């Protein structure tokens, strides 16, 4: 056999050809003489003169071997001729043909594309609440509170406005302004604004008294005394005082509208930065001066 | 001194991802994704982080069941070039990548599967991620690509079919 | 958007007991009739103190965020959650503590903060990856700082 035996080898099956000529000795074998291991021809080709064997891999005696590069499916297309006939003779000399599918072993393999996917998360939020603080009478030294409301004229208010600090950041308070009236109604007429003009304690200048902003035991505290007083018309002895109180960080740099300032021979601010109160030297207030007669002697 | 005729033949192995979807709540999730297989139109194919993906690789059109599919380094990247860089490790000598925390995962794909050669596939999951930056340490907000190498391996012969992990 | 329709099981209730509905509402909170509890999705208050406190719900990121992967402008013992639960996270430390920047406007006090995440990353010999998501949140508490307080007096000619 020199071209006699051809193979096709497919994914599940190896199709064998075989010339029905086998030898090329110009007379045709027995198909029922040429086995594929075990297996007989599975057709013929009266015209190609070809005996075609279809084994799927595993079948029809086939060995399955392993290599590097391939899968080795070896078959055995075996000849064995019979008698031919009555005879016990055969005129044809016994064969064999090796035949083998290469497969290749080893590959890679892809997917297609995947998209990942996830929800970031980005946002604003503002929240709100309020600084609280306290006015309150105290006592001489401004550590307690004062336990009545109740003066004599020529004695002083001791007052303090503190800012409750808590957690938070150093914080400083103001006063700028007090409004004292007889009807609890802050506009109310008569009315005498004795600390105004941002932290100006204008009652030491315009009516030459000792009121001034005593100082701050702490940043979040301001302590000042307010020599007491009666009002022109007053009946009534009780009165009415409403301030309005500021707070800011300790770090917040000392403004003309963020100050303490008393006029003590000169507006003077506590914690001594004192050109500070200069502008408290506005006009809308009248110092007050007692008259004046010449020398005589008593 | 025998004749001896030799010729190749084909021989194809085919990876999909799959879409089956648990039956009711309460059943095996890992049975239910290998009952249905995205096709091509499918793609891209959306997947949330940490979600498992399960894939299916097998052996196409033979009928030998002696025949075992191995698999080998399973790997990802972020173009179709499974040789392109960056990769990220699925599998490596075909068992899960030790140094991943959402670790890999082989599917046993026994008689249970129901499988005409259940020999022919190899199955494994992972958890999905994406590619990043590891100068940044963000999001390369790029696609992923899933890459096995296979051997189809035959048990009898003085080799393993079957990964020992 | 932030929705109320939050299971009794992981509900964090707003610590104002008996707290009227609008009252609720305005701690930015959710009120059902009977209870008063927080919203689905990150919620910001603070209280009269000075302290922050902040619920984020853990669903806020797809996957889920976890609460290592956060960290707030600063680093402190503070600056971790106080409290959690299946669903939600709870942040509760002072407006002074971890990192919070002040700024100062006219009649208020502000305080900011804010929340990262950052991805962990697994990292191979040829790649970089992370299966996170990413959390942002930046929060401010804005104290209103200005007030109207009185007193009275009685003052009497001595006698
Ligand atoms: C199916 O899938 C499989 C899995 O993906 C594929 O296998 C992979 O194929 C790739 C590409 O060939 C391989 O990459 C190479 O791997 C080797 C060895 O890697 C080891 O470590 C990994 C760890 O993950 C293991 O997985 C692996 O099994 C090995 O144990 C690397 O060395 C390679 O790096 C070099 O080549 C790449 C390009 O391929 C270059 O980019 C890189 O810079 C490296 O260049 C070399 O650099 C050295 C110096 O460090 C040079 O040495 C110097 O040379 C000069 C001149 O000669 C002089 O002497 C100096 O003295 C000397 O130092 C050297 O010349 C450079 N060589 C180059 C440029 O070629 C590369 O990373 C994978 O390892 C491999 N994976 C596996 C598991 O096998 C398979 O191919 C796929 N099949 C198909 C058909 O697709």
């Amino acid at each position: 056999p020199a071209a006699t035996v051809a193979v096709e080898c497919r994914e599940d099956l190896a199709h064998v050809e075989a010339k029905k000529d086998l030898f090329g000795i110009g007379q045709f074998i027995d198909p029922a003489d040429l086995t594929l291991g075990t297996c007989p021809p599975s057709a013929e080709d009266p015209a190609a003169q070809v005996l075609i064997f279809e084994s799927p891999l595993q079948n029809c005696g086939s060995v399955l071997t392993m290599t590097e590069d391939s899968l080795v499916y070896t078959f055995t297309l075996n000849y064995n001729p019979k008698p031919l006939g009555s005879a016990p003779v055969v005129r044809t000399s016994q064969a064999v043909v090796i035949v083998e599918c290469h497969y290749p072993r080893k590959h890679n393999v892809s997917s297609l594309a995947l998209d990942p996917l996830w929800v970031p998360f980005s946002a604003a939020k503002m929240a709100e609440e309020f600084l609280y603080f306290t006015l309150k009478l105290t006592t001489d030294d401004f550590q307690f509170e004062r336990p009545s409301y109740q003066y004599f004229l020529g004695d002083l208010i001791h007052i303090e406005a503190t800012v409750k600090q808590y957690f938070h950041v150093p914080l400083r308070v103001y006063v700028d302004r007090c409004v004292a009236t007889l009807s609890p109604d802050a506009n109310s007429s008569p009315s005498y604004a004795f600390i105004d003009n941002y932290g100006c304690l204008l009652d030491g200048r315009i009516t030459g008294s000792d009121s001034k902003f005593v100082s701050r035991p702490a940043e979040n505290k301001l302590d000042f005394q307010l020599e007491a007083f009666r009002f022109q018309g007053a009946d009534s002895g009780m009165i009415y005082i409403t301030c309005h109180l500021k707070a800011t960080s300790a770090a917040y740099p000392l403004d003309a509208e963020h100050r303490a300032c008393s006029y003590i021979q000169g507006w003077k601010e506590v914690s001594g930065a004192d050109p500070i109160c200069a502008s408290c030297e506005s006009g809308g207030f009248e110092v007050h001066a007692n008259a004046v007669v010449s020398h005589g002697t008593s | 001194s025998p004749l001896s005729i030799a010729e190749l033949g084909p021989l194809n192995v085919y990876l999909q991802i799959a879409n089956g979807q648990c039956q009711t709540k309460g059943c095996d999730e890992a049975a239910a994704a290998y009952t249905s297989f995205y096709t091509d139109a499918d793609y891209p194919v959306t997947k949330v982080l940490r979600d498992p993906v399960y894939v299916d690789v097998q052996i196409l059109g033979r009928t030998d069941p002696n025949l075992v599919l191995t698999l080998g380094r399973c790997w990802a990247t972020t173009s179709p070039n499974a040789f392109s860089l960056p990769q990220w490790d699925i599998l490596i000598d075909g068992c899960p990548y030790a140094d991943d925390r959402y670790l890999s995962a082989l599917v046993p794909i026994d008689h249970s599967s129901g499988l005409p050669f259940p020999t022919h596939h190899s199955r494994f999951l992972f958890k999905m991620f994406t590619f990043v930056d590891p100068h940044s340490m963000e999001p390369l907000r790029e696609k992923v690509y899933i890459h096995c190498s296979t051997a189809a391996c035959v048990p009898g012969q003085g080799v393993s079919c079957e990964p020992s992990c | 958007p932030k929705s109320c329709e939050v299971p009794r099981d992981v509900r964090v209730p707003c610590g104002v007991p008996d707290i009227s509905p609008s009252a609720c509402d305005a701690i930015d909170c959710c009120h059902d009739g009977q209870s008063c509890y927080f919203g689905t999705g990150a919620t910001v208050q603070c209280t009269k103190d000075g302290h922050f406190i902040v619920v984020v719900a853990k669903d806020v990121t797809l996957p889920h965020i976890d609460l290592e992967t956060i960290s707030l402008l600063g680093q402190g013992q503070d600056c971790g959650p106080a409290d959690s639960n299946s669903a939600f996270a709870i942040y509760y430390f002072p407006v002074t503590y971890c990192g919070t920047v002040v700024m100062e406007e006219p009649g208020v006090i502000v305080y900011e903060n804010r929340m990262t995440s950052s991805y962990e990353v697994g990292v191979g010999p040829l790649g970089a990856i992370t299966r996170d998501s990413s959390f942002e949140l930046l929060f401010q508490c804005r104290y209103r700082a200005t007030s109207v307080e009185t007193l009275v007096v009685e003052v009497q000619p001595p006698d």
